[PDB]
Formats: C-alpha cells, structure tokens, sequence
C-alpha cells in the first residue's frame, strides 16, 4: 500500500551532460512519476530539483556544473503518487569527474604528401563555462586510440596510439579510402571512453 | 622520472574494483580528507603529510577493513599493494619523498665510525666542530 | 625566524670547552665528515643527513663518550643540550627541520577517523579517490 | 742524552698572521734551534716548513692562507742540537678560523651635527688573496662592542653594540673630547677579538 522505491539510480555522465537514469517502480500505473534530489558531497542539504518527472532519466548538467572542482554529488530518486511516495533510491556511489565518459567532439582527415594528417577537435558542450575547457580540466596526459579501416576492404582495423590532438598515419599508397574513429582517455585516470563516429577520408 | 602517471591510474584502478563494496555503505555525507590536508600537502609538511596518509592507510584504514568487511578483504589488499608499490617508486626519484630516504654519506660516515672503535669516539668529537660549520651551511640555504 | 645565528654560537661554546680535551687524543689525521655529508647537505636528503646526524651524535658518539672518558662526562652533556635545544627551536621554524614535524591535518583527519568507530573505515574507503587527486596534486609540485 | 721535546706548541693567529709559538726546551744550549713542521687536515702528509729556527715563533700565514676554506691544520715542532733531536710536540687542537683573533683595522671618527659618526675599516693584511675579504669571509654577523671615553675626564667608559662598520654616537654636547675603541665578533661564532687601538676625537 506504501508505493515502491526505484530498484536503482545511476549517472551517465560525459563532459558536462551528466543526466541521471534510473529503472520504474514495478507495476507503475500512469499516474506515477518521479522526484529528483541532488547533494554536493560536503553538505548534507539534499536539493530538489524535480517534483515530477514522468521520464527515466533527468539532465543534470546545469547543477553540476562544479563536477570538475567539486568532491562530487550523490543524486537519489523517489515515487509519487497522490498522496504516498517511495522511499528515496540514492546513487550507489559518489558522482565525480571519475564518472565521466571521455567521448570527442570530432576528427577532420586531410590527405597530404604519401601521409594522412588529421587534428581531434575535443568536445565543446555548450552548457560548459569557458573557465573550463578540455584542456584545462585535463591539462596533461591526454592519449587516443585510434582504429583505421581500409575500403575497398574488410571490416578490419589497424591500431595505433597518440599523445596529442594532432596525429599523422604512414600511407602506403595503394588503397581506395580509409575511415578512422578515435577513443580518448588520460592516463593519469581510469575512465572509460567511448569510440568515435567513424570519419572516413577518400584517397582518391 | 619514474612512471608518474601510469602507477597513478593503476592505482585508482585497483579502486574502482571496490569504490562500491565502500560508496554503499558511506551514510553521513561531509569531507574527512578535508581540503585543510591539500593544504599540508601543499606544503613543507608535505612530504610528512602523504607519507603519515600512506602509514594512516596501510596500517590503520585498510587493516581495520580487510578484516572488518571479509568480502572485501582480497581487493583492499590488491590496492593496498599498489600503494605499497608507489610508496617506492616514489620514495626512489628522491625529488617526491625524500623525507622516506636517508642520507648515504650518514652510512658511509656512521660505518666509518663503527669500525674504529674506542678511538671513533675521539674524531667524532674532534670534527663537530666542523659537522658545525656544516648544519650552518644548511641553514644558508633558506 | 627563531634565533638563527645566536643559537649556533651557543653551541660551538659548548664545544670550546671540550675541544681540548678530544683533540688531544685524536692520532690520525683523515676527515670522517666527508664533504659528501655537505653534499646530501646541500641535497634533498638534506633534511634527512642532518637529522640523521644529530641522531647519530646524541645516540651513538656522545653516549659511548660521556662514559667513555668519564672526566668529559659533564661537559659533552652540556653540548649534547645545546644540541638538543637546537633541534627544537629548529624543527619549530618549519622552513629548515620538516622531516622531523608530523602534519596537524593528517591527525585532526585521523582523529576524526578514530572517532567513528565501525563507520571510519567506509568513509576513509570512499573518499580514497580524493586521496589519490591529492597525491597527485603534490606531484605536480615538482 | 736524548733532546728534550718542546713543553708546548701553540697558534697565535689572527685574519692572515698565523704564526706558531713554542716554549724551549729546558736548558736550552745556544746551539740548539727548532724545527716548524705543518699538516692539512686530511692528508697524513707533514710538510717541514723551517729546518732550523733560533726563535721561538715562526710565522706561518703563507703556508696557511687556505685556513678559511680548509679544514683545519696541525703544527708541530721539534728541537735540534747535534746528530740528535728531541719528540715532535704536535699542536694540542686543531687550527682553523676558530682560534683567529678578530681585530680592526682601524677607525677615523668625524664631528657633525652634534652627534658622532664614525666608521670601522676592517683588517687589510698584505698576504691576503682578493678572493678573501673579511666580509668575504665573514659574510654576515659582524658585531662590534665600543667603548667610549669622556675627556677631560675619568677613565671610565660607556658600552654599546653596533651591527656595521659605520655607527653613530648620540653626543650631549658638553664635552671637551671623546676616545673610542672597538672589539669584533660574529654571532654566529665564539672567537675572541682585541680591543683596537684608542682613536680620540676633540669636540672643541
């Protein structure tokens, strides 16, 4: 009779997007919606940003913003319904900058000499203050993983690593067109990236 | 120097194998490692600073843990191996903990001395003048 | 600072009333003070070498000594003071001594952690990712 | 039958003079001299300075100019007569800027206002390298006691303690002559200095 807690709530951040997700209540009728609450690590003040969200997920961003110079958040979400609610589902653990997944913001190929330069524009979040770029939160170590793909071809890659944002490729000559993806990270930390959108180049 | 980065992230690796096991349980909410220790860390009592939070974790923390929570005991002591490990590649390039390290020319002096028994006694006497005229010069560079 | 050059003085005083009665004694004639010990002097184990070697003229040479030529026995004490006391106001001005100082952050922190029983050990675990962008903190101090 | 050894042997140094001094041997025959023998600490090499010296001082200063960046000597002498000689009578401790008397070169002293400048030109010995200066040397630390006279007057005197070599000396205006002399030392150390030679100054 006392409505049900979210089984689970968890972030899936990425450079300034750090939504919250979290699973339905079983049975929820379609009345039901849920309450999203926020806490910077340091105060135990609890902030409600939503009364009622009839979603899964709530973008967070806007209210941590400080992710990045703060000791992270811890967010909890809870049901309602008329006049009962679920007891409050906090995040199993603490929001910081070890959450988030380092993605890229795009890959330009040019085709030079006998060689392939290309330059990794790094993400540019618009809800992202100025004082704080890419470069800036991660000033030194920032390495990629890069995947080529030869066509005509297979669906085979060749794999290499960089250090900078700039990186060239040994062409041999004899192919059609090359596609590449990249994968960021910084060695200093474990977070885990994700591959870029594929951005093929022509050869001919 | 060493390895700097990398033995950082093998190290915060070794953490997120258990972040959870421990983020679960944490209830009250307020800093303990309050950013007044960024602030010893920032400092001259820097050195003593990370290596009294080394000797805090590896013999206080971890060890009142492994055993506290068994299920967790097998990976607090994978972590608490790649701090041991850091410990020494980092008390190595004598630039980050020298404070861990001792003097060698102190050995070479205090072995000296060992083997030159009852008259050893007599030139340690005879020099502090000297050893003196040495702790000054330390003093100079300030 | 404290007392800079004065306390120097005060203990090569300590000293001119021994001088003799070692130099006396002492035959061969090599330096044991190597200008190597001036070196992890002018070094960072620097720290370490003059603390190792106060340590070593309060534990080993004075003590053998003071009862070795029992006669000297009142007046190496008297240095061996002079010594002490300059240890102190040493290790006082952070600035020339901070291998021998203990941080207050690293106590009020592992007072706060003794002060929390059962529930010390999860906090110190989850917040050990802080620890660790400390250390790193400290690193790019170099 | 065998040559008595000298009773003593003994430095009396001061900024660049450091001669030794001996005490003879009993009965002393008017055909026995003495032989100045030196040593730097840390080299078991004793190095004969003089062969045969009918004194009872030698003076060393060159040979020992290297006194403020060394270690340290160790002198010795021994007497001569004939086929035999007496014992070496080493030096009891060790010679190094400890045992220098610190003295002044001098001091002019000028009348103005109604008070009394004056200032103190440090010790300028011939045998003393550019490179050594007494301020080279004596980097930091230099103090000085004075002592001034009232004339006519009684011999007493009024003490102060400067920091430089250029002090003032607040005058009451009712004299007929004043008399200064000064005494060096460095704080940082314990050697003994000498009372300069008396500069007077008429205030009429």
């Amino acid at each position: 009779t006392e409505l049900p807690s979210p089984p689970s709530v968890w972030f899936e951040a990425e450079f300034f997007h750090h939504i919250l997700h979290w699973t339905p209540i079983p049975q929820q009728s379609e009345s039901t919606c849920y309450e999203v609450a926020l806490l910077r690590y340091g105060i135990e003040s609890w902030n409600s940003i939503s009364q009622c969200s009839q979603t899964l997920s709530y973008d967070l961003t806007a209210v941590t913003l400080d992710l990045y110079h703060s000791n992270g958040y811890r967010a909890r979400v809870r049901a309602v319904d008329g006049s009962r609610h679920s007891q409050w589902t906090v995040t199993n653990t603490r929001f910081s900058v070890d959450e988030v997944t380092l993605t890229v913001g795009s890959v330009n190929l040019e085709i030079h000499n006998g060689f392939i330069l290309g330059k990794i524009q790094l993400p540019r979040p618009k809800m992202a203050p100025a004082q704080d770029t890419y470069e800036s939160i991660f000033s030194h170590f920032r390495e990629y993983e890069i995947a080529i793909r030869k066509v005509p071809g297979q669906f085979t890659f060749t794999h290499k690593k960089v250090k900078h944002e700039q990186f060239s490729l040994l062409t041999s000559g004899e192919v059609g067109e090359f596609c590449v993806q990249v994968k960021p990270s910084v060695a200093s930390r474990s977070n885990k990236g994700m591959w870029s959108k594929e951005e093929c180049i022509s050869l001919t | 120097c060493d390895n700097f980065p990398q033995m950082l992230r093998d190290l915060r690796d070794a953490f997120s194998r258990v972040k959870t096991f421990f983020q679960t349980k944490d209830e009250v909410d307020n800093l303990l490692l309050k950013e007044s220790l960024l602030e010893d860390f920032k400092g001259y009592l820097g050195c003593q600073a990370l290596s009294e939070m080394i000797q805090f974790y590896l013999e206080e923390v971890m060890p009142q843990a492994e055993n506290q929570d068994p299920e967790a005991k097998d990976h607090v002591n994978s972590l608490g191996e790649n701090l041991k490990t850091l410990r020494l590649r980092l008390r190595r390039c004598h630039r980050f903990l020298p404070c861990e390290n001792k003097s060698k020319a102190v050995e070479q002096i205090k072995n000296a001395f060992n083997k030159l028994q009852e008259k050893g006694i007599y030139k340690a006497m005879s020099e502090f003048d000297i050893f003196i005229n040495y702790i000054e010069a330390y003093m100079t560079i300030k």
